[PDB]
DNA sequence: CCGAGCAGCTACTTGTGAGCGGATA
DNA sequence: TATCCGCTCACAATGCCACACGCGCTGCTCGGCC
RNA sequence: CACAUUCCAACCACACCUGGCGUGUGGC
């Protein structure tokens, strides 16, 4: 009752979120300069770290 | 006894030892050390109980 | 009095940590507390010939030493920032910022 | 297999063996805590050397601004190094007999 | 500009012994 | 000022054998008397 | 004149290969 069991799942989608924090990080450093009319939502997001 | 081996007082001294025994040195003022008190515990991103 | 104090950032990534506490300080509207980048990497020395004459805009330590006044709030905005990873000083955490002759010396640098 | 070279250090430093065997030699050897050793070690405070006249001890070791507001009382005869240099002109300048 | 090598993207052990304050007479 | 007590840090925790696998991408910096 | 070596019928010399380190698993 004190031991919890993790999945597949659950581990996977704990990598995905450490993964994610380092996109987030990258995103919002690549925000400080973009503005308006001048980049799609699709440049400032890497395949890499995720 | 706690309360009278209790070196600080009020809620703003207390807040910048409790981030001087988090982070050494560093010394803020009482608003820039709530920060940290207030991300650490009480902030979603850096407290995930599920 | 805006003080140079000495500020460290990660391998290379020195012209973006400038640049970044730079937006950082336009963000906060706090240019009456910091000056600017004075950013030491003068050294136009390059590599000349055959159809490969460009410059180098590089070739020097890590260290982007800014002029700005030192305070609580100074301090945790250029800390606040992420890459800056080194804060020069001898010091629990508040420094002394460098003299006026090297001040000179810098700028010496700077123009040559 | 066996011949070998050497690197020409700029600045002499110290041996992290001798000061971090729990005792230290330098530890014991130089009548110094460790934890101020390994303050002038890392650059973030001054000691002493060569007293004399001034109204320091020798062995004192001292911060930044500890050095600052002292350094207009002497400025000629008063010297504060802060770097493995610092303990290697210590231990030059210490008597094994005496 | 070209090529070559190298850097950013933690806590259920427990026990033993030694050392460094520290506070009490 | 001596001296026991409490907090902190270094060091240790078989042995063998067998198999399998791994150290990336973008980015940055240094390389050079014919 | 002197010091110092002499570059070519079989063949001697020109040979032979990843525990750097870690991780995972299994056995005694």
């Amino acid at each position: 009752g004190n031991r919890r069991i993790r999945s597949v799942g659950e581990m996977a989608e704990n990598q995905f979120r450490v993964g994610l924090v380092r996109v987030e990080r990258a995103v919002k450093e690549r925000l400080s300069l973009g503005d308006l009319d001048t980049l799609m939502p699709q440049d400032m997001i890497n395949a890499k770290p995720i | 006894e706690t309360l009278r081996v209790d070196p600080t007082n009020d809620r703003l001294s207390a807040l910048v030892e409790i981030y001087r025994m988090m982070r050494p040195g560093e010394p803020p003022t009482r608003e820039a050390a709530e920060s940290l008190f207030e991300n650490l515990f009480f902030s979603e991103d850096r407290y995930d109980l599920s | 009095k805006k003080r140079w104090y000495v500020v460290q950032a990660f391998s290379g990534f020195e012209g973006r940590v400038a640049t970044s506490l730079r937006e950082h300080i336009k963000l906060h509207n706090m240019e009456d507390l910091f000056g600017e980048v004075m950013v030491p990497t003068e050294e136009v020395v390059e590599i000349r010939g055959g159809q490969r004459r460009k410059s180098e805009r590089k070739f020097f330590p890590g260290y982007v030493l800014v002029q700005m006044v030192m305070n609580d709030a100074s301090w945790h905005l250029v800390r606040s920032v992420p890459r800056v990873m080194g804060f020069i000083g001898g010091t629990s955490d508040r420094p002394a910022p460098i003299s006026d002759k090297e001040v000179d010396a810098i700028m010496n640098r700077l123009q040559q | 297999r066996e011949r070998m070279g050497h690197i020409e250090l700029a600045s002499p430093t110290a041996h992290i063996w001798f000061l971090k065997s729990l005792p230290s030699r330098i530890g014991l050897l130089l009548d110094m805590p460790l934890r101020d050793i390994e303050r002038v070690l890392y650059f973030e405070s001054y000691v002493v050397i060569e007293g004399g006249m001034t109204n320091l001890e020798r062995q004192q070791i001292l911060t930044e601004e500890q050095y600052l507001d002292a350094l207009e009382e002497f400025g000629d005869e008063f010297d504060a190094k802060m770097g493995a240099e610092a303990i290697q002109a210590l231990l030059k300048s210490m008597d094994l007999e005496q």
